[PDB]
């Protein structure tokens, strides 16, 4: 949680 | 505070191996990404890639897998990238940055912290102080000092010890291409006390320890 | 892709200026804003399309239309001006797997240059080799361009009548103790060189206008 980047609207990481 | 603090500015050779630090303070070091952006100072921003501190998963610049190495050392907090072998083009302002997880509503992601920059000059240049040139005259004249193939920054110009301070310009230095470095300084004085004042430039450059007084006499 | 954007931007005084960024998947990709100050770091502005981080003045604004995003500045002064840069991410699952690959891509950046006196003309100091270069055997030409606004300058250097391109290297402008810009160019040659050419010149070219200056041996 403390790990994912959010590139844009709707694509989630980590 | 929260501050990222960066080493010092190195003087490299082509091929010569190199580490970098970036020490973190104010959160939790391994909870926040770290990133690492070049400045090639006039030209634009160059991301190089980014490393989780808790884990150390990297995502690599496809311009710089291969030739650098990012790690983490958690005890000390800080952050490294590093070459094995150095190239005129690994020249640039290293940066070091945090990127933040803004916990918004729909989250995002971006750079709030930054160090202030590492400088790495890669070059083969030895340190070498200036030969002086007059740049002679011929209601206002311009004469001035010629700061000629010297490496690296920077001289230091002053006009008549420290007496003459107006109306002087110390102009920016280029880098030539034999990669070593010129800049020209000079004084704008009147016409009529041109035979009567006499004018000479001071020209340090610490780096050698070189200093230089050139009396600039008009032409004829 | 890559992030596009206007190398320059000037605005008047107390004016809006807006800075573009153009890229291929920004039409769904946050976009983030960032100031630079010559010599100083980078400061985030704007992040996720238009959120300004705290302590960011409401006068600048962001927005996104397209596969363009645009930095707005209302309210332009002197403390504005430095360099301006978008950046995105691009992600990529490998085909052969391997996972999801990250790319942190930045615009070139946009020079922001608020107008803040009026247009003014170069000044041109053209010097020739010393004495001293020459009994050196080295000769070189130095071109001082001061005074100019605002600043911008493409130099060239007239060898006899043809243009001459070897041997040059020019600054990058610099301001000034007054707030014009100023920049040196430098034509190195062989005391040959010099001695056999009837003139050399120095070619200064300033908001479209051209002003040259010329010399030849004594």
């Amino acid at each position: 949680t403390r790990k994912s980047i959010r590139i844009g609207p709707g694509q989630a990481f980590y | 505070e929260v501050q990222l603090v960066e080493s010092g500015g190195e003087v490299k050779q082509p091929g010569q191996s190199l580490k970098i630090s970036c020490k973190s303070s104010g959160y939790n070091f391994l909870d926040s990404w770290i990133g690492w952006v070049r400045q090639i100072p006039g030209k634009g921003l160059e991301w190089i890639g980014i490393i989780y501190p808790d884990d150390s998963d990297a995502h690599y610049s496809p311009s710089f897998e291969g030739q650098v190495t990012m790690s983490v050392d958690k005890s000390i907090s800080t952050a490294y990238l590093q070459w094995t072998t150095l190239q005129a083009s690994d020249t640039g302002k290293y940066f070091c940055t945090r990127l933040y997880l803004f916990e918004g509503a729909q989250s995002s992601n971006a750079f709030d912290l930054w160090g202030q920059g590492t400088m790495i000059l890669v070059s083969s240049g030895t340190t070498k102080g200036p030969s002086v040139f007059p740049l002679a005259p011929s209601g206002t004249a311009a004469l001035g000092c010629l700061v000629k193939d010297y490496f690296p920054e920077p001289v230091t110009v002053s006009w008549n010890s420290g007496a003459l301070t107006s109306g002087v310009h110390t102009f920016p230095a280029v880098l030539q291409s034999s990669g070593l470095y010129s800049l020209s300084s000079v004084v704008t004085v009147p016409s009529s006390s041109l035979g009567t004042q006499t004018y000479i430039c001071n020209v340090n450059h610490k780096p050698s320890n070189t200093k230089v007084d050139k009396k600039v006499e008009p032409k004829s | 892709y890559l992030l596009t954007q206007p190398p320059s931007v000037s605005v008047s005084p107390g004016q809006t200026a807006s800075i573009s960024c153009s890229g291929d998947k920004l039409d769904d990709k946050y976009v983030s804003w960032y100031y630079q100050r010559p010599g100083q770091s980078p400061v985030l502005l704007m992040y996720q399309d238009f959120k300004r981080p705290s302590g960011i003045p409401e006068r600048l604004s962001g927005s996104k239309s397209g596969k363009t995003a645009t930095l707005t500045i209302s309210g332009t002064q002197s403390l504005d001006e430095g360099d301006y840069y978008c950046q995105a991410w691009d992600a990529s699952t490998g085909v052969s797997g391997g996972g999801t690959k990250l790319t942190v891509l930045f615009g070139e950046g946009t020079r922001l240059t608020v107008l803040a006196q009026p247009k003014a003309a170069p000044s041109v100091t053209l010097f020739p080799p010393s004495s001293e270069e020459l009994q050196a055997n080295k000769a070189t030409l130095v071109c001082l361009i001061s005074d100019f606004y605002p600043g911008a300058v493409t130099v060239a250097w007239k060898a006899d009548s043809s243009p001459v391109k070897a041997g040059v290297e020019t600054t990058t402008p610099s301001k000034q103790s007054n707030n014009k810009y100023a920049a040196s160019s430098y034509l190195s040659l062989t005391p040959e060189q010099w001695k056999s050419h009837k003139s050399y010149s120095c070619q200064v070219t300033h908001e479209g206008s051209t002003v040259e200056k010329t010399v030849a041996p004594t």
